[PDB]
This record gives structure tokens, sequence and C-alpha cells, in this order.
């Protein structure tokens, strides 16, 4: 898999 | 929204807070969505076996830009905190009380909090218990910030009008037009307010 | 007065700067708008204008008929009158009558001549 | 009192009434207004001006009459304030008798004029 | 001299020395407790003939009262201005105080300075994850690495990659900014142009 | 201290400038509440009937206080403002 | 723990120098008792004159002075001095006058305006046309590499610093591209 | 604020190169995608990647249109004849100054460019002396409009600002001192 900074975005949008 | 819009809001941010005299409202919020994000490239960069490579200078002369941005927006505000803490203090109660946004986040408040009573020691332990009885309140001088100039460029394309005083007569004022790509010398305080709503940049 | 041309002595040597004469003008362009506005929608009875090339008087018959009438005319001041859209009687002298005294106030408001 | 050197070189004194005399010519002051609002608040303020001559006495006095005949007082517990500039340089005039009064800055309300000991 | 000339001495010695911070002046502070002292004494008196109904003075109230706040106002602008010249050395090269400069001082301004110092640090662990250390990124960063020289024997260093180094006196390394950035404010490494 | 009168005193200086500030609109302001500036705009015979009232009030010389008022309190505000001055010249301030 | 807010300029020291200097002012005779002399100038005896005790006091004391006194004018201040300084104050050393002169003659005014208005209201025109006259030739002169400001005043001093502060910078940052 | 953020911040610009390496995913900028890199393909990146390319000999910096010797000549025209400031592209002296420090290889008529640009800095230099020796003359108003002033402009002119707070106190004590 190939990182992208919007999924973790979406995963600290998910956490707070 | 994406990351690429944060950091351009952040930029702006930043701009403005070197800019202004006094306390713009808190964005600690983007401060720590931009540090979350230099932490998971760092260790997404960790996980690579072979790092002689362009792509990897690239991506960290990027977190070098970052971290230098944040950090800066950071210090400015508590070397403004560290000048009047009392002061800063009130006009957070202010706001909350006129039902406005925040002007400190809660770790701003709680160290603003702590250098008071440990600024308050020192003159304590010096001076003000060998005063007589009456003598003995905490001095608080008031803000300062009346009569500063700024330049000042619109963005917003219905700003609107804005009221200045008057020189010729300081019992009224003047009012002026803003049209949509104009930049002026202007008092601050006539600003203030779209400055907040981010309708003028400061130079 | 009077200030028709023909009708002059040797009348007296005047300069002034260019600032006397452009706020004597914007004070005149007021004056006679509020003279014509209280007499046409007012009790003003009458009034008289004079001019280097003309002669003007602004009256009412006796709730009334308004009448204006100009004198000591030429051919080339009618035709102009005219080509400025003033339409008028013509029996020298003129006649002008109700509606279309509006025009003629706006001719000598406006009028290079 | 005739100036022979400066802006006013050969220009003879100015003469003011209040009744027509001869070779007088009859004048206005010049009059604007302004709209100003704040911080959210009620307290929207509304501006009105009179300037370029003599404010002689009679002004104010008719001008409590255009502001009571308007209503403006009624809410009274938001008043209605006036103000008249520059009368230090002709101090004294008010001085020769009971009837007259030293006064700078009025409130008006429907029931009463008021203003500072001064 | 005049009632105030104490006062004033604290205020110029202040003034004619800038940055190098003098030494504490403990027995001039102490002269003037007991200034606002004797005037308050003396004001004291007079209010007490006040409150019996006796014969009394007033006019000397609000002289004697202004002459107190005066010198009060001196005594705290002696103290602030030391106390900035004190907190600004929390930012200057690392965080802590040159012996010369500790022993200028007194023991409440050390006390002032170990609470702010706790006050910071505590401030930084709160951002992000791992904290923050404010003292990096002073300025726009101009590139990746950085050329200097080793000015004395510190031993083994590692970077941020694991990479490690020897730094030994009179030597040249080329080393990524954001590792070496504390030691050349700590002096143990000079930038090489 | 405040000093009060059913009535506004007179005073006798003459005086250079004159400013009012209140919270309720003017009556010819009355379609805006944004902050600005605003012509203070006349109608109809307003103007023509000040100018009878002002004249009215003062032909034997001196003040005549019992002349009745007219009917638009615009004519009040433009009586008000009206004076005899010599002499004239446009351009020049007097 | 009580917090008494005070002045915006409270820890100044240039506001504190500024109110230590002291102005030549007169007294009338036994309105005030004479103990204040010893008590407060440390003088022994006042000087006296048909007018009044004739004396210097210090402008931080001169404010809390509710009975009646009166003000002469410093040298610096004077009419003649006024009419010097308002003709042409373009080149003028204002620092071998008073080194708080604007602050001083603020001070002046405030305390005049009881007394002598007409005096109070001449002053405070004198002094806008003198800072009128010279902010020009400061923000120009703050540009050159050998001024050294000496003939300034501490208000000019501040607008000085500020430009010379921007132009080290900007020719800094300039001589980085040869 | 202050000449080194000015520079930091004309950085972010974009601006067309052309690779001499190759890659073939995009590269996932938090600032956003810019690659993938082909050889000899033109395409745009952020101004500091293209130095940061450039100083690895890495790639080609194409200049910017406005860098043609006859678009400066209408930059010198415009700004000889108009009374105010001339509007100018974003970030015009910054970008000009980065691009002559790193990349003068790849400018080109590089004599002419540079000798242009400096004209045009020496007359709106004296435009902004002019007009700010003109406002401190002023006693009647606090107000003056600046339009098309760069931020490194504004930013070598704040003595201004320092000097009209001076001048707002004297005012104030001369209105307050003013008798009733």
């Amino acid at each position: 898999e190939h990182y992208n900074p919007r999924n973790r975005l979406k995963t600290q949008i998910k956490r707070r | 929204t994406t990351p690429e819009e944060v950091l351009r809001k952040m930029t702006a941010t930043w701009q403005n807070e070197l800019c202004a005299p006094c306390l713009l409202p808190t964005q600690m919020e983007l401060v720590e969505i931009l540090l979350d994000q230099i932490q998971g490239m760092e260790e997404n960069i960790g996980k690579q076996t072979d790092k002689m490579q362009l792509r990897i200078s690239v991506h960290r002369v990027e977190l070098q830009r970052i971290g230098f941005i944040t950090s800066d927006y950071v210090r400015c505000r508590l070397q403004k905190i560290e000048s009047n803490p009392h002061d800063a203090i009130d006009q957070h109660k202010k706001r909350k009380e006129e039902g406005k946004s925040d002007l400190l986040s809660e770790s701003e408040m709680k160290f603003a909090e702590e250098y008071a009573l440990a600024e308050s020691n020192l003159f304590q332990k010096t001076v003000l218990e060998f005063m007589p009885a009456a003598l003995k309140k905490m001095p608080v001088p008031r803000g300062d910030h009346d009569d500063v100039m700024v330049y000042a460029k619109v963005t917003s394309d219905d700003v609107g009008n804005v009221a200045i005083p008057d020189w010729q007569d300081l019992n009224g004022e003047v009012i002026l037009e803003m049209e949509p790509e104009s930049c002026h010398l202007i008092p601050f305080e006539s600003v203030h307010q779209l400055v907040e709503d981010g309708n003028i940049q400061l130079m | 007065y009077p200030r028709i041309t023909a009708e002059q002595e040797n009348v007296s040597r005047v300069s002034l700067a260019p600032l006397v004469t452009s706020t004597m003008l914007e004070q005149w362009q007021e004056c006679y708008a509020e003279l014509y506005s209280s007499y046409k929608k007012g009790q003003r009875g009458s009034f008289y204008v004079a001019t280097a090339v003309c002669n003007v008087l602004f009256t009412k018959m006796p709730g009334q008929k308004l009448v204006a009438v100009i004198t000591h005319t030429t051919s080339a001041i009618r035709e102009h009158l005219r080509s400025q859209g003033v339409d008028f009687e013509a029996p020298q002298c003129l006649v002008v009558h109700g509606s279309k005294i509006h025009a003629l106030f706006n001719a000598l408001m406006d009028s290079d001549v | 009192v005739h100036e022979k050197t400066g802006p006013y070189t050969k220009i003879p004194p100015t003469l003011i009434a209040t009744s027509p005399f001869l070779y007088g010519q009859l004048l206005s002051l010049t009059k604007s207004s302004n709209i100003f609002a704040k911080a959210g608040t009620k307290c929207t303020e509304y501006e009105l001006k009179l300037e370029n001559g003599p404010v002689l006495p009679h002004c104010a006095k008719m001008m409590t009459q255009f502001i009571r005949s308007t209503n403006m007082c009624s809410t009274e517990e938001k008043p209605v304030t006036m103000q008249v500039m520059d009368r230090h340089t002709s101090q004294g005039m008010s001085d020769w008798t009971e009837t007259a009064t030293n006064w700078n800055t009025v409130t008006i309300a429907e029931n009463c004029v008021k203003w500072t000991k001064n | 001299g005049g009632v105030a000339d104490k006062a004033l001495q604290l205020v110029l010695e202040m003034k004619r020395n800038p940055d190098v911070l003098p030494p504490y002046n403990t027995e001039l502070v102490r002269q003037c407790y007991q200034k606002i002292d004797e005037l308050f004494q003396k004001n004291a008196a007079v209010v007490e003939k006040i409150r019996a109904g006796l014969p009394h003075d007033s006019t000397l109230l609000q002289p004697r009262l202004a002459a107190m706040c005066h010198i009060r106002r001196c005594m705290m602008a002696y103290v602030n201005e030391r106390k900035n010249r004190i907190r600004s050395f929390r930012w200057k090269y690392g965080g802590a105080l040159p012996a010369s400069v500790r022993n200028a001082l007194c023991d409440a301004e050390i006390q002032f300075f170990n609470e702010y110092s706790s006050t910071l640090a505590r401030f930084q662990s709160n951002l992000g994850e791992g904290g923050v250390n404010l003292l990096l990124h002073s300025a726009p960063p101009k590139s990746l690495f950085v050329q200097v020289r080793a000015l004395e024997d510190y031993g083994e260093f590692e970077t941020s990659d694991g990479t490690q180094v020897q730094l030994s006196k009179d030597s040249l390394h080329s080393l990524p900014r954001q590792d070496c950035e504390m030691l050349i404010r700590q002096g143990v490494l000079e930038l090489v142009h | 201290a405040q000093e009060s009168a059913e009535d506004l005193p007179t005073d006798l200086r003459i005086g250079s400038k004159m400013r009012i500030v209140s919270k309720v609109s003017f009556p010819w302001m009355n379609t805006r509440k944004s902050t600005g500036n605003v012509i203070v705009k006349f109608q109809t015979n307003d103007r023509f009937d000040g100018m009878q009232y002002f004249n009215k009030t003062f032909l034997n010389g001196y003040e005549d206080p019992t002349v009745p008022l007219p009917v638009s309190p615009m004519s009040i505000l433009e009586a008000a403002s009206l004076f005899y001055q010599f002499p004239v010249i446009p351009g020049l301030k007097m | 723990f009580e917090i008494q807010r005070v002045e915006s300029k409270f820890f100044d020291l240039d506001d504190i120098i500024a109110k230590s200097d002291s102005t030549s002012c007169t007294f009338e005779i036994g309105d005030l008792n004479p103990d204040f002399f010893q008590e407060m100038l440390g003088v022994s005896k006042p000087t006296q004159n048909a007018d009044g005790y004739g004396v210097d006091a210090p402008y931080w004391l001169l404010e809390s002075v509710r009975s009646s006194f009166s003000i002469q004018l410093p040298k610096a201040y004077s009419v003649n001095m006024q009419n010097v300084l308002n003709a042409d104050s373009k080149k003028l050393n204002l620092s071998g006058l008073q080194q708080h002169f604007y602050g001083n003659g603020m001070q002046l005014c405030r305390l005049m305006k009881g007394e002598n208005p007409d005096g109070a209201l001449s002053l405070a025109r004198c002094l806008v046309s003198t800072l009128t006259q010279r902010l020009g030739e400061i923000v120009s002169t703050a540009t050159h590499l050998q001024s050294k400001g000496e003939k300034f005043d501490s208000l000019e001093t501040k607008v000085f610093l500020e430009g010379k502060r921007c132009k080290e910078d900007i020719d800094t940052w300039l001589r980085q591209d040869n | 604020m202050n000449a080194e953020r000015c520079e930091f911040i004309a950085g972010n610009s974009l601006i067309e190169v052309i690779p001499s390496i190759s890659d073939d995913r995009p590269i996932h900028l938090i600032s956003g995608d810019i690659g993938p890199f082909e050889a000899g393909v033109p395409c745009r990146i952020p101004v500091w990647t293209a130095i940061l390319m450039k100083r690895k000999h890495n790639c080609k910096v194409v200049a910017p249109q406005w860098m043609d010797v006859d678009e400066l000549k209408k930059i010198l025209t415009s700004e000889t004849e108009s009374q105010g400031l001339a509007k100018l592209p974003d970030h015009f002296f910054e970008i000009s100054h980065m691009l002559v420090r790193d990349a003068r290889e790849d400018i080109f008529e590089v004599e002419a460019v540079k000798s242009l640009v400096q004209d045009i800095y020496d007359r709106r230099d004296a435009k902004l002396r002019s007009s700010a020796i003109e406002f401190l003359r002023q006693n009647q108003t606090c107000h003056a409009q600046l339009d098309n002033v760069q931020l490194i402009e504004a930013s070598s002119a704040r003595a201004t600002l320092e000097a009209c707070r001076q001048m707002g106190a004297v005012v104030r004590n001369k209105h307050e001192s003013t008798p009733l």
C-alpha cells in the first residue's frame, strides 16, 4: 500500500 | 477538508499573527493537525529500507518547512502572553461573556495562570511584604495598543465601510470605503473585526 | 444689467481667477433650480432672466396656467432653440405654455449659447 | 481693523444679521449626516452636522423644536445630545445679564433640557 | 536632599547598565522600605489627631501619600527590569544561567528562574504526542545538511537515522541540521562557511 | 454637576460648528442600518416653506415667539439654518 | 492576592525619569505649612517675595497639590523660544535644550490648564508644529550608514532606531546575492 | 516580519521545470501531488522544490514569461508613466533574486534582465520615499492609500508606522488642551 496524507487525516477525524 | 487546505489557512494565520499588535483568536486546531501529519510522514519514511534517493529528501525538506511555521506561530503567541498575563485572562473572560470565539486554548490558559503566579511570587518576596497594609495590592497595567498603525490589504469583495478618528475634530469620526483590491495605512482598531473575520491581510 | 450685447456701453474691465468663476457657476446652478422649483410648484408669481443674446420672463395667468415669454431673438437663436428641442409658438418674441416650459428650463440650464 | 497685509488685504469686516438689510445676501449652512454601527450592539448611532458659517443663537432654539416635533425623545431613556464648538473666541457675550448662560454640550428630552455646571 | 532622591538612583542604576546584569542592591532597597514606613507613621499620627477631634494640619497628607507611591513605583520598576533581564536567558544558547550571572542574583530571582523553566517545559510537553522543543527552527530553513567543525572531544554521537559519528577535536562533519542544532547552541560545534 | 430647565437656556456666543448625535434615525435615513454616509434630501415645498417661516418670525426686526409652525418638520430644520451676511465673494471663507 | 489596575506606562524607566524632573513654581504665603519645604524639598527656609514663596518642585509632587499654586515656564519653553522654534526647528539640537522635550511640554500643558488656558493652548500648538517640521528629516536621516542621531529627543529616538533597524535588515538580505 | 520570511513565503509559488531523472509514481506532498517525472517533458512544481532539484543537477529550470526583455520593458514603461505604483507579478523581486542566486545558467539575456529589474526597483523606491515624506507633513488625516505595494516593499518601510503613532499623541494633547 502507498502512503497518503488524506488517509491519515481521515483516521485523525475519527479519533477526534 | 484536505491537509492541502489546512496548511494554506495556517500560513495566512501566521502572517496575521506576526503583524498584529495584540492577541488574535486561537487556532491551535490547525497546529495539532499539522503536527500529527509530521509524525505520520516520519513513521512512513522510517518503514523504508532505502533512503539515498530523491523522494525522501523532498519529503524531509517539506517537513522542515511545516515545522518552522508551527514553531514560529507558538513562539510569537507565548511572547505576547508573557508581556501582561492578567490582561490576557481578562480579555478571554470578556469574550466568553460576549459569546464570541475563544482567545486562548486550554493549555495556553493554564500556562498564563501558572506564569502569573510565578511572576507574583518574586514581587511579594522582594517588595510587597514590606509595604504598609494599604500598599500591598498587586499592580497590573492597562492595555497599550491605542494608537498603533498597520499596512492592510483588502481581499474580500463586499467589505463595505470603515470608520476612523478625525484628526481635524477628535470629537467625531470619518467614514472610508474599501474597494476590493486596495492597500491602506490605517489604525489597527478600525480593521480589528475584519482581521478576525479574514477579510483583510496585514502586511 | 442690461446684458444684451448690442445694448452696452463701454462696461468696465474686470479680471477674475478661475476659482471665483467656478464657485459662482456652482452657486448659480443651485440658485436657478430653486427659483424654477418654487415658481413651478409653489406660490412664487414670476421672475426675470437676462442673458447675453436673449431676455426671458416667467409668469402665470389668473389653479393657474404657466406662461414663458422670450424677446429679441434672431434666426440662429430660434433655430437653435428648436435644435435644443424647445418647440414653441411664434407670432421678434416667442411664447411657450404648460408642460413645454420644462424643455426651455433645461435649455437655459444647459445650453452653450 | 482694516487689514492692509495678508489673505484679507483691503477686505472690510464681516457683518451678520437675522433680518434683511441693504446689500445683505441670504445664505445657508452646509448640512450632512452619517450612520455608524458597532460591535453587534443595539447602539447604532445617527449623526447630523451643520457647518461653514456662524451658528447664531436662534439655530439651537429652532433645532430643539425639530427634534421634539419629530418625537425622537419618545424613549426618554435613550437621550439625544447636541454640541456647539469654538465659542471661547467670543467669551464674555453672556456675562452682562441673568437671562443668558454659557453652555457647550446639551441633552434634550421632551420633559426637560439639561447641561453641565460649566 | 529631597524626599525621593534615594528612589531615582535604582532607576538610574538599571538605566546606565544595559544587558550585563549588575548585582542586587539590597541595602538601597531596604532604605526605601524604611523611608516609606516613616512617611506612613507621620500620616497615621495626623489621622489619630483627626479621629480624636484634636487640632490638626491636613495639608501634608496628600504630599506624603504621593511620595510613598512614587518610591513604590521606582522599586517595582527596578525589580521588573531585572526580571526581564533574567527571563531572556532561557532562550539564549542552551536554557541555563551562567555562573557569573547567578553570582549577581538574589535567591528570589533564582527561584523565579526555576519556576519559569518548569512552567515552560510543562507547556512544551502538551504539543502533539511527544512534545516540541521550541529552541529548534529559530529561523527559516535554508538547507537540509550543515557543515560543522567540532570544538571538543564529545565522543560518540548518533543521528536520527541511526548512523554513528565520532565527534573529536579539530574535525569536520556534514550532518543533518535538526540533529546537531542543539550542539551548535551548546557550543560543541561551529558552522563552517 | 448637572443643571436643568424646561426649555433650552440662551447662550449668545457665536460658534463655528454644530453636531447632533442620536440613537434614533432621522426621517430621510429610515431605509438603512449599515455604516455609511447619507444625503440630507429635501422634498417638495419644504425649503420654501421654511424660508417663509423664518422671514415671518423676524419680520418686525426682532423675534416674534407666537408665529404658527410649518406642517413639514423638514421646513423647521431648513428655517433654523439661515442668515444674512455682507461682504460677498464667491470662493472665500468669511 | 488582590489586583490594582494602573497606568499602561507604570513600569517605564523613561517615564519615571520624565516625572522626576522639576520646574519653577510659586506658592501663596501662609496658605501652606512651612514644614513642607523641609519635609518634601529638603530646603530649610523658602525664598520669599511679594508674590509668594518661590521654589522648584517635581512634577509627581505638583500633581498632588490640590491647593493654590502658580507655574513659571522654564527657559526652553519661554515665549521667545516658542517663536524661534515655531519659526524654524528643522535643524535645531533639541537634546541640548531638553532630553524629554515633548513629554515635559505635555506635562506643563496639563498643569497650566487651570491657571492659563490661552498659554496652555499656545504651547500645545507650538509642540504640534515643532514635531511636524522634523519627522520627515528623522525618517530620512535613519537611512545613512554614518548617522548616529546626536541631536534628537527621546521621543524622536524611537523612530530613528526603528528606521536604522529596517535599513540594516534589507541591506543584509540584498548582499547575499553577489 | 522581515526579508527572510518574505523569501520563505515567496518559495510557495509554482514554476515549470524539465527533469533529466525519471520516476513512476507521483510524490504525495502535504501541499499536494507533484509527480510523476519524465525526462525531457516539462511540468510544474514549487519554487523551493525546483531550486532543490537544480542544486542536485536533476532538472533544468524554465524562467517565467515576465522575465522576457520585452515584457520587462513594458513593465518599466508603465511604471515610468503612472503616478502611483504600477502592478507587478506576485513576489517579483524575491523570485528574481532567488533565480539569479541559484539558477542564472538557465536565464536568457541575463545582464539585460538584471539591469531592467534594477531600474524598476530604483524608481519604485523613489516613489515610496516621496509618498512617505509628503505624508509626514500632514496634520489633517491619519490615512493613506498605497495600491500595488509589494510585501518586501511594505516590510522595508515600517518607520512610518512608528512616526504616525508618535504624532497622534501630540495631536490628542492639543485637542485635550482646547478650552471650553
